[PDB]
RNA sequence: CAAACCGGAUUAGAUACCCGGGUAGUCCACGCCCUAAACGAUGCGCGCUAGGUCUCUGGGUCUCCUGGGGGCCGAAGCUAACGC
RNA sequence: GCGGUAAUACGGAGGGCGCGAGCGUUACCCGGAUUCACUGGGCGUAAAGGGCGUGUAGGCGGCCUGGGGCGUCCCAUGUGAAAG
């Protein structure tokens, strides 16, 4: 049993990107889904999809990297350089609309669950809500 | 053209039968003060030789720094080995509030307002190497746009 | 120029000493041996030859490296067949990155190529005419085809990118485009322009490297008949 | 004035002419001309790479000795300019340059600041026509700095405004040579001041 | 077999190493003691991230696939380095 | 860390540096010290994995739906004296 499934996904992703996979399966959940939707909108992932690895439902996430580079070590630049869980179980982290993080001076997002749904830092600022700071990505 | 600062010089020692044999290391930054700097480590037999050689090495491995009004696009921390530099951007007037090693580097790139913290070990050689890897990693809103774009 | 849906020798080599990065170009494991995707050999072959073409059109030179004995001759002929440097014997560390120094080993060769003429090569000690005719034949040994380079190359043609994998590194660091004849036991990523095929049995190293120069001198105006070793490969 | 003591030894130590005495510092007689090395025994020995720290120190002293302010007086001015809203380097100068003692100097009532510090403590100077006998009084803009009606002709101030006939006074000050009035129009801008000092360095020193 | 011990040697000395003896103990039952370089000096659990190869033990269409376990070399990566 | 007969480290002198009606010393508090680390650290060899298990309280808890709305978030409002 996975202790935190949001973090297992944020990670699965991070591990995949770091070896430049094409895509990767994370087991399905509306919430995980709700998050990836945002990753797509902001362009951190090409897309997601509801594949079905042997009977049980997964989310094929498709990754997006940079172009090839010149020099020793061509490996392209990650589009997701950094993706970290802010609120973890046994240390939940809620912020009010007044103290929602400015991530990398905004060259990056923070994803927070609110009573108005899963939103980005700029999305919650407009709507005027806080919630549970789930992760920053930049 | 390029200015050179020379962050540190040192005198290392090797062991020989009867006596120990010396040499000199020289860390040097070069910069144009409008967005280009390079860090050079130059080791050699005589001081001024290794200073000179360090300068040359420093003109390879330049970094293009994205100065946004004398400062940084975002903030990074970098850990280089056991050292850790922390760069934080600042509004005009702030000046370079930084160590001696990263001031030298930052100043020659053109950064004229920045916040800075040296963390972890303080070995100047590594702190410099990290400051540089920091500048190397700065993206800007424009580069990030290119990356995400589909 | 292609030799299309054709596999005279092209395909699979190497057993299970592969590199899984090379797994996109593998068709199957036909009885203990990977088989290179016949299509993707041709698919890369198109893009890469277009580079090799366009670069020779602009006049620049291509450095042929081939140290392994299976191609240790195909290299020298096809590279003499064009105006290109070849490295045939062994790859000297620094030939690329320490060019300015590995160069002035040529300024001793050319200086000793002619130095066999002077009236005082029979005068001045006979015990010193011995290390200055054997040295000469050592410089002719290694720097055989390296003398042609007067400045860094624009691209570099490596047979086994894994055997002469220092030359792949050296180019890389100096930003010189790496072309290669890569095969199963090699990192596809380190090759800018790959020809996924084979680097043994001589047949495949001739078919590819011959066609290589066919497109070169085609772009050098000339356009000649086969001048190589189509039979001189047994 | 304040400090009190050989002054041109300071001109000499900072390696720049500081003009801490009006006349003569335009003659071929300021020591910096044909004696420009540091003072004392080891004046003429060659130098060593002054530390980062060393540089910031002298650069401060250079500024601070130019105005003849103390240092607890100077530090307070910089500390205020620090807290103050706006760019702290340039603002600092503005505060220094707003001191009555120096404003009197600038308007050429006195030939130098040391002398201007006297003219003030001795009440020859009016601000808005009321005697201000405080060299560190802060002249806000609009204020009108005059020579005191019943001072208006000492051998010194006569001869001193005599030279002010036909000389130009800073963009940020208007002066009247006749009635010996003069005005502070605006806090001088950094560019206006042609100060032989990198005020930035000074900021580094105080943040050690 | 052997702490202590009793002798013989060795040594400048020899409360030792070497030699000949030798009690407790080492053995068994029952009851205590609770320590350790009790070591992989590496808490337990779950997920993810190239491969090669040797070996123990299952299964299937058994040239090969697929489990569980024990080694080695190594991708990315980590590490102050060693190394993992 | 200086001093063992050529001391810019002791004592005086000339000279210089820094503050200046003050300048030093001692004492104490926070800082630098991410050196008790929430922000913000560690435990193979630097100090640090419990000798191993079984399990109590406690902490933590897969996928889907619905109720409540305790945490969480939002709006309005009252309070937050003076001095600082
Ligand atoms: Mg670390
Ligand atoms: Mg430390
Ligand atoms: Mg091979
Ligand atoms: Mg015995
Ligand atoms: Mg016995
Ligand atoms: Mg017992
Ligand atoms: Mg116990
Ligand atoms: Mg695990
Ligand atoms: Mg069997
Ligand atoms: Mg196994
Ligand atoms: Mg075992
Ligand atoms: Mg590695
Ligand atoms: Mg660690
Ligand atoms: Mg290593
Ligand atoms: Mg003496
Ligand atoms: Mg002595
Ligand atoms: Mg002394
Ligand atoms: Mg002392
Ligand atoms: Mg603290
Ligand atoms: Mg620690
Ligand atoms: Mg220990
Ligand atoms: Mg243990
Ligand atoms: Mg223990
Ligand atoms: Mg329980
Ligand atoms: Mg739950
Ligand atoms: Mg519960
Ligand atoms: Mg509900
Ligand atoms: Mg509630
Ligand atoms: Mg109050
Ligand atoms: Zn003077």
């Amino acid at each position: 049993m996975l202790t935190d499934p949001i973090a297992d996904m944020l990670t699965r992703i991070r591990n995949a990107t770091r070896v430049y996979k094409e895509s990767t399966d994370v087991p399905a959940s509306r919430f995980k889904e709700e998050i990836l939707r945002i990753l797509a909108r902001e362009g951190f992932i090409k897309g997601y999809e509801r594949v079905d690895v042997d009977g049980k439902p997964y989310l094929r996430v498709y990754l997006k990297y940079g172009p090839r580079r010149q020099g020793p070590d061509p490996r392209p630049e990650q589009v997701i350089h950094h993706i970290r869980r802010i609120s973890k179980p046994g240390r939940r982290v809620y912020v009010g609309v007044k103290e929602i993080p400015r991530v990398r001076r905004g060259l990056g997002i923070a994803i927070l669950s609110t009573s108005k749904g899963v939103l980005t830092d700029r999305e919650a600022r407009k709507l005027g809500v806080g919630g549970e700071l789930i992760c920053e990505v930049w | 053209d390029f200015e050179e600062k020379m962050i540190l010089i040192r005198r290392t020692a090797r062991m020989q039968a009867g006596g120990r044999r010396f040499r000199f290391g020289a860390l040097v930054v070069v910069g144009d003060r409008q967005g280009r700097v390079g860090l050079g480590f130059g080791k050699a037999p005589e001081v001024p030789l290794a200073v000179q050689k360090a300068g040359y090495y420093a003109r390879r491995n330049m970094v293009e720094v994205p100065l946004q009004n004398g400062t940084i696009p975002h903030e990074i921390e970098v850990e280089f080995g056991a050292s850790k530099i922390v760069l934080k951007p600042a509004a005009p007037g702030t000046g370079v509030i930084a160590g001696a090693v990263p001031r030298a580097i930052l100043e020659l790139a053109g950064v004229t307002d920045i916040l800075t913290k040296e963390l972890g070990s303080r070995n100047p050689i590594n702190i410099a190497y990290a400051t540089m890897e920091a500048l190397r990693q700065l993206r800007t809103k424009a580069d990030v746009e290119r990356l995400r774009k589909g | 120029v292609k030799e299309l849906l054709e596999a005279g020798v092209h395909f699979g080599h190497e057993r299970k000493r592969w590199n899984p990065k090379f797994a996109r170009y593998i068709y199957a494991e036909r009885n203990g041996i990977h088989i290179i995707d016949l299509q993707k050999t041709m698919e890369e072959l198109e893009r890469t030859f277009r580079f090799i073409e366009d670069l020779a059109m602009r006049g620049g030179t291509i450095l042929f490296v081939g140290t392994k004995k299976q191609a240790q001759d195909i290299v020298r002929m096809e590279a003499e067949r064009a105006g290109m440097p070849y490295v045939n014997q062994r790859w000297l560390g620094g030939m690329l990155t320490n060019f300015k120094t590995i160069s002035q080993r040529v300024h001793r060769l050319e200086e000793l190529e002619a130095l066999f003429a002077s009236p005082e090569i029979e005068e001045r000690p006979k015990k010193e005419q011995v290390r200055l005719k054997h040295e000469l034949e050592r410089l002719q040994k290694y720097l055989s085809g390296f003398r042609l380079l007067k400045r860094l190359p624009d691209a570099i043609f490596v047979v086994d990118p894994t055997k002469e994998a220092i030359a792949v590194r050296e180019a890389r660091k100096l930003f010189i485009p790496v072309i290669a004849l890569a095969d199963t036991d090699s990192d596809p990523d380190l090759v800018d322009y790959i020809i996924p095929g084979n680097d043994d049995a001589i047949r495949s190293i001739q078919l590819i490297l011959s066609r290589a120069v066919d497109l070169i001198i085609q772009a050098r105006g000339g356009v000649v008949e086969p001048s190589p070793s189509y039979a001189l490969v047994q | 004035g304040r400090y009190i003591g050989p002054v041109c030894r300071l001109c000499r130590r900072e390696g720049v002419k500081l003009y801490l005495k009006g006349e003569r510092c335009y003659s071929p007689k300021c020591a910096m001309e044909r004696r420009p090395y540091p003072p004392g025994q080891h004046g003429q020995k060659r130098a060593r790479r002054p530390s980062d720290y060393a540089v910031r120190l002298r650069e401060k002293q250079k500024l601070r000795r130019i105005y003849g302010i103390s240092e607890r007086q100077f530090r307070n001015l910089f500390e205020e300019a620090s807290k103050k809203k706006g760019v702290t380097g340039s603002v600092f100068l503005g505060l220094l340059e707003s001191r009555l003692d120096n404003v009197v100097y600038r308007l050429g009532f006195a030939v130098s600041r040391r002398q201007a510090r006297q003219l003030v403590r001795h009440g020859h100077i009016t601000v808005n026509g009321r005697r201000v006998d405080l060299p560190s009084y802060r002249v806000r803009p609009g204020d009108e700095i005059a020579v005191a009606e019943k001072s208006r002709n000492l051998e010194l101030i006569r001869q001193n405004l005599e030279a002010m006939k036909g000389r130009k006074v800073g963009p940020w000050l208007s002066l009247d040579v006749e009635g010996m009035k003069g005005k502070f129009l605006r806090l001088p801008d950094r560019e206006d001041l042609a100060l032989p000092v990198n005020e930035q360095l000074v900021i580094e020193f105080y943040s050690r």
